């Protein structure tokens, strides 16, 4: 699970 | 179409949660050759996530069915077809981003901040090609994408605090890539951990503007790490 | 088996969340002439609820935007050029859809259940063309869905028991069109009231297939009546 | 807003 906005 | 008027027709966009039109309006605003701002920077990038977003999504469902449909060749063929379809579209659409990327984005960014970002940025697009990749091609490919994901890594570490969320969203995304891509759970929870450790040493050095962002991404940074390590 | 293979990739998109893809097929199967099963019938319904259900969603995000924006020229001008290019997509989307229902879907319905439920789906797409519609325009839309909901409300009346889904989903969205079309508080709660309690009076005509989605349906009805009421 | 939706 990667960068979240 | 005027700058400002493509970037406020970008905020609508996103607003109204259609993509891309969003995607189009910051591709043209780029093409227009000047240095993006930290805002116009983060919408082409929003625009850009939603739009491969939803393809790495429908990509995960068809394949799961193709493989759960092991014993009925016909149907399985249907569903393969479809995936391929999918691909295709996956992949001009990074080609779309990886080629802004080295045309204007990464040769114009005049700050280590904007570079970080914009090679975190080509990391992350090669990393989506790598998800769909086979054999020979996917081997420079996923070259590509620790290549610019190293150098992002090495300017963060030397010009960045540990608690900046690009330093520490770069942190994420390169163990992601480690865990997924290389098949490294050890490296990738060795790159998570000292992110997180590093930036909760220096709790004072965050900011209100951005204090938000850099403990959602610690939060995933340590939701990783015990998720690879159960 | 080419209808079949249509279907098949209709399901594919549904479940991958690619709705004009969805919507294409069955479009195409509709455009083939014969009539329509529950399953076909409910896939060609889910697509095109998907497909215009988001440009209404982005049309209400735009408009209340434009409210907001009363004083700034410049953001206000361009919230409504970009409703307007919203309309218009939800426009080619209705016709698309009514001119399936006028010219394949209510001529060839050879059952009430179907005709209902094709002239539910003619009352609601002309409803969702009032919804954006203006001056002398607007006055024949809310007219041709007010015509199509009668007609359908008529049969089921006559062919359908108090429970059926499909006659509890009509009386649902006939009482919305009073409220929100009509203007018609009053007229909207009586028709919900009486679809309620002529329901709640025979639950021993309810069928185990489809008792769920009648009782859901139920549920919207009391719910939208204690909003009206309140 | 509460319709079947359809
Ligand atoms: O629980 C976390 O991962 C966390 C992250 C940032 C700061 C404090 C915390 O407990």
């Amino acid at each position: 699970s990667s960068a979240n906005l | 179409m005027d700058k400002n008027e493509l970037v406020q027709k970008a905020k609508l966009a996103e607003q109204a949660e259609r993509y891309d039109d969003m995607a189009a309006c910051m591709k043209s605003v780029t093409e227009q050759g000047a240095e993006l701002s930290n805002e116009e920077r983060n919408l082409l990038s929003v625009a850009y996530k939603n739009v491969v977003g939803a393809r790495r999504s429908s990509w995960r469902v068809v394949s799961s069915i193709e493989q759960k449909t092991e014993g009925a060749e016909k149907k399985q063929q249907m569903a393969r077809e479809y995936r391929e379809k999918i691909e295709t579209e996956l992949r001009d659409i990074c080609n779309d981003v990886l080629s802004l990327l080295e045309k204007f984005l990464i040769p114009n960014a005049s700050q280590a901040e904007s570079k970080v970002f914009y090679l975190k940025m080509k990391g992350d697009y090669y990393r989506y090609l790598a998800e769909v990749a086979a054999g020979d091609d996917k081997k420079g490919i996923v070259d590509q994408s620790q290549q610019a994901y190293q150098e992002a890594f090495e300017i963060s570490k030397k010009e960045m605090q540990p608690t900046h969320p690009i330093r520490l969203g770069l942190a994420l995304n390169f163990s992601v890539f480690y865990y997924e891509i290389l098949n490294s759970p050890e490296k990738a929870c060795s790159l998570a951990k000292t992110a997180f450790d590093e930036a909760i040493a220096e709790l004072d050095t965050l900011s209100e503007e951005s204090y938000k962002d850099s403990t959602l991404i610690m939060q995933l940074l340590r939701d990783n790490l015990t998720l690879w390590t159960s």
